Parts: C-alpha cells; sequence; structure tokens
C-alpha cells in the first residue's frame, strides 16, 4: 500500500483539519418567522498557521571510491536565480527535484 | 614482539564520521631499498649552473615517509562528502605505524 502517485501509505495518516466562519445572522424581522435564516453579514477570516514536522533519516552508509552523483545549482550566470522570486517577486521552481541521487549496491 | 611467522599489525584502511570528526585510516605497502650504498655524500650544484640554481647540501641513505597530501587519507567520495556539507575542517591528531617488515 504505497501510494502510486508518490509517498507514504498510512492506515491513520494526518486528520483532516475542518475550518469554517461561523455564520452571523443579518438584522431579522421584529415578528417570528419560521423559515430558516437566508440573510448573513458577509465576512471572512485571516489568521497564521503553523506545521511543524519531525523526520527520521536513514544516514548514507556507502564504501564506494569515487565520486556520486548531487544535486547542484548551475555555476554559470543567469538572469534569474533557481527557486527565487524574479522582479515581480513572483516565487518560481524551475524543475522538479527527486530523491535519489546516492547509490547503493542491490 | 611477532618472531617470524606472527604478524604484527593487521589493514586498516578506512574512514569514520561521527558528528563533527571524521577519523580517516589509510594503510599501503611500501618498498625502502639502499640508498647511496650506506654513505652520506656531499651533493652541490654542477659547474656552469646559473647563480640563481646554485646550492649546496647533503644526500644521507635515510629515506622518509611522506604523507602530506590530502588524497593519501581522504577518498574521492571522502573528499566530495567533505566539501559538500562543511564550512571547514582542521587535523587534531594523527597516529603512524610500521609493521609486517621483511
Amino acid at each position: 500500500p504505497s501510494p502510486l502517485m508518490g509517498g507514504f501509505g498510512l492506515k491513520h495518516p494526518p486528520p483532516q483539519i475542518l475550518i469554517k466562519n461561523t455564520p452571523v445572522p443579518a438584522n431579522p424581522s421584529t415578528t417570528f418567522s419560521a423559515a430558516k435564516f437566508a440573510s448573513f453579514i458577509t465576512q471572512y477570516s485571516t489568521g497564521q498557521v503553523s506545521v511543524e514536522i519531525e523526520w527520521e533519516l536513514q544516514k548514507e552508509n556507502s564504501k564506494r571510491w569515487n565520486p556520486e552523483i548531487q544535486y547542484t545549482s548551475n555555476y554559470n550566470k543567469s538572469i534569474n536565480v533557481d527557486f527565487t522570486v524574479d522582479t515581480n517577486g513572483v516565487y518560481s521552481e524551475p524543475r522538479p527535484i527527486g530523491t535519489r541521487y546516492l547509490t547503493r549496491n542491490l | 614482539a611477532d618472531g617470524v611467522g606472527n604478524s604484527s599489525g593487521n589493514w586498516h584502511c578506512d574512514s569514520t564520521w561521527m558528528g563533527d570528526r571524521v577519523t580517516t585510516t589509510s594503510t599501503r605497502t611500501w618498498a625502502l631499498p639502499t640508498y647511496n650504498n650506506h654513505l652520506y655524500k656531499q651533493i652541490s650544484s654542477q659547474s656552469g649552473a646559473s647563480n640563481d640554481n646554485h646550492y649546496f647540501g647533503y644526500s644521507t641513505p635515510w629515506g622518509y615517509f611522506d604523507f602530506n597530501r590530502f588524497h593519501c587519507h581522504f577518498s574521492p567520495r571522502d573528499w566530495q562528502r567533505l566539501i559538500n556539507n562543511n564550512w571547514g575542517f582542521r587535523p587534531k591528531r594523527l597516529n603512524f605505524k610500521l609493521f609486517n617488515i621483511q
């Protein structure tokens, strides 16, 4: 049960966190009406969210002699630096980065 | 210590990374001939050499063990592990051994 899109299969994954604004009714009628409220004060919410994850690492213990392939930035000059913002302050991710750079014997 | 037929050492060529330390160990097989036929010989620059190339000294029948190069202790993978992850390094202590002398 490893996900086909990639990742860790969890029988009990991190739970869904559901958030919504409590409806605030607008001005009601002075006469009682059994119809459910359909007029509300327009509102939204803003705030900060923090996620902290602890990861366990499996340290490489290779005994190969020659150097390995490593992910690296390209030294040549460029208009924009990779994984930074441009003159519009727009953050971009130039390429997908996997994890399989070190080598291990079968 | 080990007379004839008992080994006086083992082959230890490896590296151990432990936190802020890396210990590199290297073992090599050396051959030492007889130098100068057991003699000390005065040596000097050849006649007719330029003044910048003039020298005087002595040649001894002894040899010396040199390991003053990083490749003598670090494998290329060890070097890549050192330079891709550390902002600095310096030597702390060393241990030297000669053994299995024939």
